[PDB]
């Protein structure tokens, strides 16, 4: 039942010093060795420090770990933050024949300015209607911050069934991109006069509409 | 001040070949009609030397910060006096004593100060409109200096500032050396009519000025001067002209050189000893004329490239486990002390148990403590509760560590503990173990306290009774098999190490390594460090011996302790080298002969002969070799080897 | 030095048997008694320890994963494999075969992480539909057009425009779960409205696991 | 100077202020464990012997 308690998010400006904790619940931290791991997003983890006071050959000397067994919290003091340090941090223990890892620390700085959410719409294609299917695609691109809310509208009435949307994703020009799809039957596409997708971003609303033509 | 350049298309550097260049006077004495050898820093003959271009027609301008080795060779086929001077230093940031040997049109200044050197210092020449003469105006080589002691001004030298694109007319060579802090400059001007591919002529170099600074230099960089005519816009960004120049940079190496002197006292020719086998024969005989015959110059030694050590077949262990598996243990006021001596120890079995709850082992990395060894290993075993296992660490304060077993700062020990509640505790109250709680003062580390005297609290003695201000320091435990996890009986063993002048008795040796045979390798089989091959012998050793000698009393037979095979020992370096010379005014090529080394190339009875072809025809010989085989120069024509006709 | 490479399929159906094999090149499994272990990591979650093994029969498992992990070592092929039973949809994690020496220490070398996603239904081909631009699909001097990749399984799909000729303005969006199992996404490019009726735009949707390549032309909408 | 890594050649001056390492654990140049500053001050006094 021994676990390692680790803060989820830790945010300080570059150039300063930080402290990352790793608290054990039942077993004392001084009982077993603690290993810290620095893992790039979408890459294999790499051991950043081990044996609680000394450093592997290859990492900078700024990564320092300390142990205070009174509070049962394994500490990793990191100073002089840079761009390449932006990753996850996991602490390891052993307990008794059962390796236990930590929760994970997101090392974040705290650059893209506010951008207008350009929105375009498309009606379902004719070949999709020939396949007894219909789908409306709502697209949100070149926007910041990445907090957008989508809400389909069947004429005046709204739509929630068949609505799927994508989380905002970073573009090449530092802006964000998003999508929204509405699965639909061909008969319901011609049932109403027009379908519209409304995008709300920072209070402002951008609305476009499509019609069966 | 300085400005920065813009990115443009350059040309990659080229490599040319030297031809009897880089020879200077190594000393300030006079020698007449003698052939003497000196060991100094010279440029090797026919060596690969760098080439940097400076022509405009394009836009070639390279100024790399070349590293300053032990002596450099700077040769320039100067025509229109493009290059001005040179700079020296280590970091060039006004932190170390830098150098500036720069030559202007009026006087030569040698200022050894801490100049602020920019990325690319240069000299700017601007063409006046009313005056039809080139003059230097853009003096951008440094910003300022801070502090220095040395400043020397040499003799004045007239200079021409007009640059052309014609063929070169003069050749200037410079050699800069730094021995024990003293700066050396050697130079001589030699006219020539050539563009590239320097001539094979010989010209010595004489020193002009001797510079006693007293520092060390690791980097250097040369300076060039460009022209600002009416064709260029005049900005140092993309439009400039540099005329036509070419300077060669070469590094000096320490080799023995044979110097020739005439009756006038000047150097006429130089012979190296490590360039050609023929040149080696010339400098060992101390003469420029070699006659037909055999000659011995040096020796051939086959240096081994790998070393293999293996004392045991595998790592082993001696009888143990009573300090771990036992009926009962001792307390903390009087703990068991164990000494390990004359025992080989394996710590891999002590870790693969997969049953210990805790393991703290500081000082030495746990993954690499098997290969490194110490003199004595001390084992201290005692029992402790589950909540006091955190106290056992260097730099802790409490009630158990400071009174029973203090941990010093320089603690390279190894602490192992495990849960043994099923054996160290029993129902009804297991109070067989004791501990100390009260003490008058602190105790030294690695000290045992067995005193049972009653600790006095007040100022009134009690004469060993149980009354007021007098409490008995030793108290019982509270062990119980029905407790939780923070108060279980944990058996703690401390494995400390000693550092003192003694051979490592307790050690895990180099175990099994890769076995290599039939090659000249180095081995250490518990009694010797011999370099030689290991052949498969056919003689069986008695099953109580390790080594083996011969009639000449040399250890040429050893037994491998891995699986008891007998391997012979034979040295790989036999004899020396020899060179066959046809003689003067007959040939130039030579043949290299090895005395007792086993291998164009002909395997003769007297070793290996290379550089001479073997012919089955037999004639009378003139140059003896050995074993009824000679060498001669016959029919173009080359050196042949054949059996001597009786 | 040494390196570890994982193999085996990246898909597994629910309530089935997982078969992931990690191979070792540049070293020996039995030599040095070098232990071996497996570690998985869910996307957006912390690392989870599965189990560790020796080159002999010694092994240990996470009690949360106890009686479900079967790991075996074969010395002749110089590799070790793990078998997982009763896999569920919560087991979607990036699996790393973990090179490690000290059992209480560190994983000094980490193999590359293979993506394991629980396979639903079966692998099926994509349904590519064009996104016809119109007057209401443009805002200003620029217009948008694309293709819809809907009802495909499994990941991933590579969408290229004009065989990779058009890269500027091309946005690829991550897939999302549909209402019933399947996946859907799109890829669009922003072009000036003047080149609508004069330039032909084709999208190349490739689905390697289903072995389906679909080329779909994008044209302005024809009102009927 | 009281402590040094190894022997030094004669007629050489050493002005290195780097913190000596006695073990195998770096200290980042602090007053921590298993390391110490090699240069030490004197104990001169006009009332000495
Ligand atoms: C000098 O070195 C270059 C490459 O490093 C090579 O191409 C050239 O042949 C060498 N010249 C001589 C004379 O060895
Ligand atoms: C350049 O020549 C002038 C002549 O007046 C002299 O004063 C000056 O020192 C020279 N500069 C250098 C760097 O030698
Ligand atoms: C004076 O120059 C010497 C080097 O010759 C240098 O060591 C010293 O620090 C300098 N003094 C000042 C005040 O810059
Ligand atoms: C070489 O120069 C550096 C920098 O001034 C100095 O620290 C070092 O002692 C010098 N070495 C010798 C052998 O003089
Ligand atoms: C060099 O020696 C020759 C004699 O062989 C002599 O005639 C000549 O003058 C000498 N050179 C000089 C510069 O004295
Ligand atoms: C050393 O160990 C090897 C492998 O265990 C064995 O084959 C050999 O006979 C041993 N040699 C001895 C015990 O002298
Ligand atoms: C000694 O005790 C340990 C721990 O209880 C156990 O694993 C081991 O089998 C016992 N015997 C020996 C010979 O080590
Ligand atoms: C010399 O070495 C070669 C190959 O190593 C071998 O074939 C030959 O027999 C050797 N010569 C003698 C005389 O043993
Ligand atoms: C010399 O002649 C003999 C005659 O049989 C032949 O075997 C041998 O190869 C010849 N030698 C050469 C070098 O051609």
């Amino acid at each position: 039942n021994f676990m390692l308690t680790q803060p989820h998010s830790v945010s300080e400006s570059p150039g300063k010093t930080v402290t990352i904790s790793c608290t054990g619940s039942s077993g004392s931290i001084a009982s077993n060795y603690v290993q810290w791991y620095q893992q790039r997003p979408g890459s294999a983890p790499t051991t950043v420090i081990y044996e609680d006071n000394q450093r592997p050959s290859g990492v900078p000397d700024r990564f320092s770990g300390s142990i205070d067994s009174s509070s049962n919290s394994a500490s990793l003091t990191i100073s002089g933050l840079k761009t390449e340090d932006e990753a996850d941090y996991y602490c390891q223990s052993y307990d008794s024949s059962n390796v236990v890892f930590g929760g994970g620390t997101k090392l974040t700085v705290l650059g893209q300015p506010k951008a207008a959410p350009s929105v375009t719409l498309f009606p379902p294609s004719s070949e999709e209607l020939q396949a007894n299917k219909a789908t409306l695609v709502c697209l949100i691109s070149d926007f910041y911050p990445g907090a957008v809310t989508v809400a389909w509208k069947a004429d005046s009435s709204p739509v929630k069934a068949g609505v799927e949307t994508t989380t905002p994703s970073k573009q090449s020009n530092n802006k964000y991109a998003a999508s929204s799809y509405l699965s639909l039957t061909p008969e319901q596409w011609k049932s109403h006069r027009s379908y519209s997708c409304q995008v709300t971003h920072e209070g402002s609303t951008v609305e476009k509409t499509v019609a069966p033509t | 001040q300085c400005v920065n350049l813009t990115t443009r298309t350059q040309l990659p550097p080229a490599y040319t070949n030297s031809f009897t260049r880089g020879v200077y006077y190594p000393d300030k004495v006079f020698r007449s009609s003698v052939l003497h050898s000196t060991q100094d820093l010279f440029l090797p003959f026919f060596s690969n030397v760098t080439w940097f271009h400076a022509i405009h027609v394009t836009k070639r301008f390279d100024n790399p910060v070349l590293p300053f080795n032990d002596g450099v060779y700077f040769a320039s086929t100067e025509k229109s006096n493009i290059i001005r001077g040179w700079i020296f230093g280590t970091t060039l940031d006004s932190k170390t004593q830098s150098l500036l040997i720069v030559n202007n049109a009026t006087n030569v200044v040698i200022k050894v100060c801490e100049f602020q050197f920019c990325n690319d210092p240069f000299l700017g020449v601007y063409y006046h409109k009313n005056n039809k003469s080139w003059m230097e105006s853009e003096f951008r080589v440094y910003s300022s200096a801070n502090n220095c002691t040395f400043e020397y001004v040499s003799q004045p030298f007239l200079m021409d500032l007009e640059g052309k694109q014609g063929n070169f007319k003069n050749l200037r060579e410079f050699v800069f050396k730094n021995i024990d802090g003293y700066f050396k400059i050697y130079s001589k001007h030699t006219p020539i009519n050539l563009v590239r591919d320097l001539p094979q002529g010989f010209s010595a170099l004489e020193p002009l000025v001797d510079l006693p600074i007293g520092i060390n230099i690791t980097r250097f960089q040369t300076l060039l001067a460009l022209h600002r005519s009416y064709l260029t816009p005049g900005d140092s960004s993309s439009g400039w002209t540099a005329g036509a120049a070419a300077y060669y940079v070469g590094y000096l190496q320490p080799r023995t050189f044979l110097l020739k002197y005439n009756e006038n006292g000047t150097i006429t020719d130089a012979v190296d000893c490590a360039l050609d086998p023929l040149s080696e024969t010339k400098c060992t005989l101390k003469s420029f004329t070699v006659e037909k015959g055999i000659y011995q110059t040096s020796n051939f030694r086959v240096q081994p490239t790998e070393s293999i050590v293996r004392f045991p077949n595998i790592t082993n262990l001696c009888p143990f486990g009573e300090v771990f598996n036992a009926t009962r243990f001792a307390s903390v006021y009087a703990w068991n002390r164990k000494r390990i001596s004359n025992c080989v120890a394996d710590y891999s079995v002590l870790y693969n148990s997969a049953s210990f709850s805790t393991f703290k082992c500081y000082g030495v990395s746990p993954t690499k403590l098997n290969d490194l060894c110490f003199t004595n290993v001390y084992a201290d075993s005692f029992v402790i509760r589950g909540d006091e296992v955190r106290q056992i660490a260097p730099g802790q304060t409490g009630k158990i560590a400071d009174y029973n077993y203090k941990l010093p700062d320089d603690f390279t020990g190894c602490v192992i503990a495990w849960n043994s509640n099923n054996l160290d505790s029993k129902v009804g109250g297991n109070y067989n173990y004791l501990y100390r709680l009260f003490r008058k003062s602190n105790l030294k580390p690695f000290e045992r306290d067995i005193s049972t005297e009653i600790y006095q609290a007040g100022s009134t003695p009690c004469n060993g009774v149980e009354g007021f201000n007098c409490y008995f320091p030793l108290q019982s435990y509270g062990f119980q098999p029905t407790n939780g996890v923070g108060y279980q009986p944990y058996r703690v063993v401390v494995l400390s190490f000693e550092l003192l002048h003694a051979p490592a008795t307790v050690c895990g040796p180099k175990k099994s390594t890769n076995l290599v045979k039939n090659k000249c390798v180095n081995f250490n089989f518990n009694g010797l460090t011999g370099t030689g091959v290991l052949t498969e012998s056919n003689k069986k050793f008695l099953p109580f011996q390790q080594f083996g000698r011969d009639i000449a009393d040399t250890t040429d037979a050893v037994r491998d302790p891995q699986t008891l095979e007998i391997l012979d020992i034979t040295p790989c370096s036999f004899g020396g080298v020899s060179v066959i010379t046809p003689g003067t005014n007959t040939s130039n090529q030579v043949a290299v002969l090895y005395q007792d080394v086993n291998c164009n190339v002909f395997q003769t009875r007297a070793g290996c002969l290379i550089g001479a072809e073997h012919v089955n025809n037999s004639y009378e010989c003139d140059i003896p070799i050995g074993a009824g085989i000679c060498a001669s120069y016959q029919t173009s024509q080359s050196i042949i080897a054949y059996t001597m006709s009786l | 030095q040494v390196q570890l490479q994982e193999s085996g399929p990246g898909l597994v159906k629910p309530s089935e048997t997982l078969s992931l094999t990690c191979t070792v090149s540049g070293g020996s499994v039995s030599s040095g008694g070098y232990f071996w272990s497996w570690i998985r990591q869910p996307p957006g979650k912390g690392l989870e320890w599965i189990g560790c093994i020796y080159y002999s029969g010694s092994t240990n498992y996470n009690p949360s994963l106890k009686s479900r992990v079967t790991i075996s070592v074969d010395t002749s092929k110089d590799q070790f494999s793990l078998k997982l039973s009763s896999v569920t949809a919560a087991d979607t994690a990036v699996y790393y075969c973990a090179r490690q020496l000290w059992l209480r220490g560190r994983f000094d070398y980490w193999g590359q992480g293979t993506l394991v996603t629980v396979s639903s239904a079966s692998t099926k081909g994509p349904s590519v539909f064009p996104l016809a631009p119109s007057s209401k699909s443009t805002s200003g001097g620029t217009a948008a057009l694309g293709c819809l990749v809907k009802d495909y399984f499994p990941e991933p799909v590579t969408v290229s425009w004009n065989s990779g000729a058009l890269t500027s303005g091309v946005h690829t969006f991550p897939a999302v779960l549909q209402s019933s199992g399947l996946y859907s996404l799109s890829s669009v490019v922003t072009v000036p409205s003047s080149s609508l009726g004069t330039q032909t735009y084709i999208c190349n949707v490739n689905h390697k696991p289903s072995n389906t390549k679909v080329d779909k032309k994008v044209e302005p909408k024809s009102c009927d």
